[PDB]
């Protein structure tokens, strides 16, 4: 099976460079060509470049020409993007995507076939003054169906990931988008609707879990 | 990856005797430090098996057992016990491998009026056996005439209630109780500690 | 440079109804255009090929049209696995994408339930306090969340964060956040959320007294 694996997450202060990679399995690495496109939060793909492992092609986009720079390990099946001087706005997922072979025609005229088949995961890109820091968990209390939650308040950088009783309660459970505030920090919120006859006999815990912080808070919401 | 001990020990009231609570523990990692560091348990007895040599071991399934009970009936809670919580409601196995756990709550399990929720079975016809649980209400026949299921004299329902109060001594005050039980299977061991 | 234009920029329409979205480039590209398809969280997925080309596993309501400028997608009978933003992508010329065109499902129309939360008093320790509102399953997505602090109205403290489309109930899910210092947040007594909805009869108003 084709799979596009690429890098764990990158922090980076601006004007630094950030190297990633794309391993390539399930098929001939050498003659595939392999785009890099990137996204900024909620924004539309940009086409950064491509490059082919087995013939050397490489084209930059005129936008991060001279910035960055696809190279590739055969051996490895493995494919690389550097991009260098950093900034704020760089901030965005950065996906490496396979094209199927280029070809020539009845005539001899070289056609490319850049659509994009395979994708990998994409490796999310944070350039920010910020440093990482963990962030504090806080209850959110309630007082027919009763409603209850956690703050994860003031954590650097994205994302955190907020389960409900180890797992179990996924049910009425709504973790909403996070939102950058004017300090550089990230603030998310998750709720869950839940019986207001079960509000004493179910205990609730959140479970956040911040990778990027190394930070594990456990966080039980009972009504006060 | 982490096992849910935090879901037993800190959950906002726990179970009655007679249907006392047991959370089924595996494909985790356990570090049983949070519980064997702590100074907060009045009781920490564990029998076949040291709680500092845990966090080194493997086990196919791990069971955390939990209720609450008055404080002179935690010394019940003990292989080869006598009494109304080992005989009727919550008996540990002679070959018992785990670790008794228990503190006070009568902070959390007491009332200005009494915490009439708290039950216990008082009678019943037989001595339960190993970890066996009995939830049934059925009326005891304490004497010759049957009681046909409705109460009566020296007929009687079977459950009675801990009247928590927090102005109760210390044996009569509410006190938590978790039962860790170890299981070894001819399987692949699951829950592992660090 | 090849420009490449998509419209309409937001589409909302009921199950089994017959989406068309356009794609329009600045020069012939031939039948050089693809079409993707990405879920919320998810990575962009190949659906049409060279302007007409279905990919192998993707749904026969899916298809494709055009030639040389002007380009058409078609989702025959809209179904709720569809809610995705839809992008375009030229390659006669290097490769441009397109601004992307994002389509959801048309639902009946649906009141929130809404909740109101005090500050707890961990965070109330470290000086600061963050009173939120939940607004938990409406449609449509337009609405109105007003802070009341002793009905005043309050602005510059609040950030709102919306859900995606749910993949049940095709609902949105609403939080506000006002944040507060411990000590403006103890000269004021009545915290209040006021929330205005298309399915409610009148506003709103989930309360508390600090
Ligand atoms: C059971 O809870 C204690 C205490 O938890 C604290 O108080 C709760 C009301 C809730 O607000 C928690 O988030 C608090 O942490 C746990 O003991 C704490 O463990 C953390 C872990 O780092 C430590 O920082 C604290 O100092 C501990 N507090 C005390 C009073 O000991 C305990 O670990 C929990 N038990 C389990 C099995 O998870």
């Amino acid at each position: 099976q084709v799979q596009l694996q690429q890098s764990g997450a990158e922090v980076k202060k601006p004007g630094a460079s950030v190297k990633l990679s794309c391993k390539a399995s399930g098929y001939t690495f050498s003659v595939f060509p392999i785009h890099w496109v990137r996204q900024a939060p909620g924004q539309r793909l940009e086409w950064m470049g491509w490059h082919n492992a087995g013939d050397g092609d490489t084209k930059y986009s005129q936008k991060f020409q001279g910035r960055v720079t696809i190279i590739s390990d055969t051996s490895a099946s493995t494919a690389y993007m550097e991009l260098s001087s950093l900034k704020s706005e760089d901030t965005a997922v950065y996906y490496c995507a396979r094209a199927a072979r280029p070809y020539y025609d009845r005539r001899g005229y070289f056609f490319r076939a850049d659509y994009f088949q395979h994708w990998g995961q994409g490796t999310l890109v944070t350039v920010s003054s910020a440093s990482t820091k963990g962030p504090s968990v806080f209850p959110l209390a309630p007082s027919g169906t009763a409603a209850l939650g956690c703050l994860v308040k003031d954590y650097f950088p994205e994302p955190v990931t907020v389960s409900w009783n180890s797992g179990a309660l996924t049910s009425g459970v709504h973790t909403f988008p996070a939102v950058l505030q004017s300090s550089g920090l990230y603030s998310l919120s998750s709720v869950v609707t839940v019986p207001s006859s079960s509000l004493g006999t179910q205990t609730y815990i959140c479970n956040v879990n911040h990778k990027p912080s190394n930070t594990k808070v456990d966080k039980r919401v009972e009504p006060k | 990856n982490l096992c849910p001990f935090g879901e037993v020990f800190n959950a906002t009231r726990f179970a009655s005797v007679y249907a006392w609570n047991r959370k089924r523990i595996s494909n985790c990692v356990a570090d049983y430090s949070v519980l064997y560091n702590s100074a907060s348990f009045s009781t920490f007895k564990c029998y076949g098996v040291s709680p500092t040599k845990l966090n080194d071991l493997c086990f196919t399934n791990v069971y955390a057992d939990s209720f609450v009970i008055r404080g002179d009936e935690v010394r019940q809670i003990a292989p080869g016990q006598t009494g109304k919580i080992a005989d009727y409601n919550y008996k540990l196995p002679d070959d018992f491998t785990g670790c008794v756990i228990a503190w006070n709550s009568n902070n959390l399990d007491s009332k200005v009026g009494g915490n009439y929720n708290y039950l216990y079975r008082l009678f019943r016809k037989s001595n339960l056996k190993p970890f066996e649980r009995d939830i049934s209400t059925e009326i005891y026949q304490a004497g010759s005439t049957p009681c046909n299921g409705v109460e009566g004299f020296n007929c009687y329902f079977p459950l009675q209630s801990y009247g928590f109060q927090p102005t109760n001594g210390v044996g009569y005050q509410p006190y938590r109780v978790v039962v860790l039980s170890f299981e070894l299977l001819h399987a692949p061991a699951t829950v592992c500690g660090p | 440079d090849i420009q490449v234009t998509q419209s309409p920029s937001s589409l909302s329409a009921s199950v089994g109804d017959r989406v068309t979205i356009t794609c329009q480039a600045s020069q012939d590209i031939k039948n050089s255009l693809n079409w993707y398809q990405q879920k919320p969280g998810k990575a962009p997925k190949l659906l049409i090929s060279d302007a007409s080309n279905l990919e192998t596993g993707v749904p026969s309501r899916f298809s494709g049209n055009g030639s040389g400028t002007d380009f058409t997608f078609t989702i025959s009978s809209l179904q709720p696995e569809d809610i995705a933003t839809y992008y375009c992508q030229q390659y006669d010329n290097l490769i441009t994408f397109g601004p992307g065109t994002k389509v959801e499902i048309k639902r009946t129309v649906a009141a929130p339930s809404v909740f109101i939360f005090p500050p707890s008093d961990e965070q109330l320790k470290s000086g600061t306090a963050s009173v939120v509102c939940l607004l938990n399953n409406f449609y449509p997505r337009e609405a109105k969340v007003q802070w009341k602090v002793d009905n005043a109205l309050q602005s510059g403290n609040s950030q709102e964060s919306v859900t995606e489309q749910d993949s049940k109930d095709s609902t949105y899910s609403l939080s506000s956040t006002l944040t507060l210092s411990k000590a403006d947040y103890e000269k004021h007594k009545v915290y209040a959320c006021e929330v205005t909805h298309q399915g409610l009869s009148s506003p709103v108003t989930k309360s508390f007294n600090r």
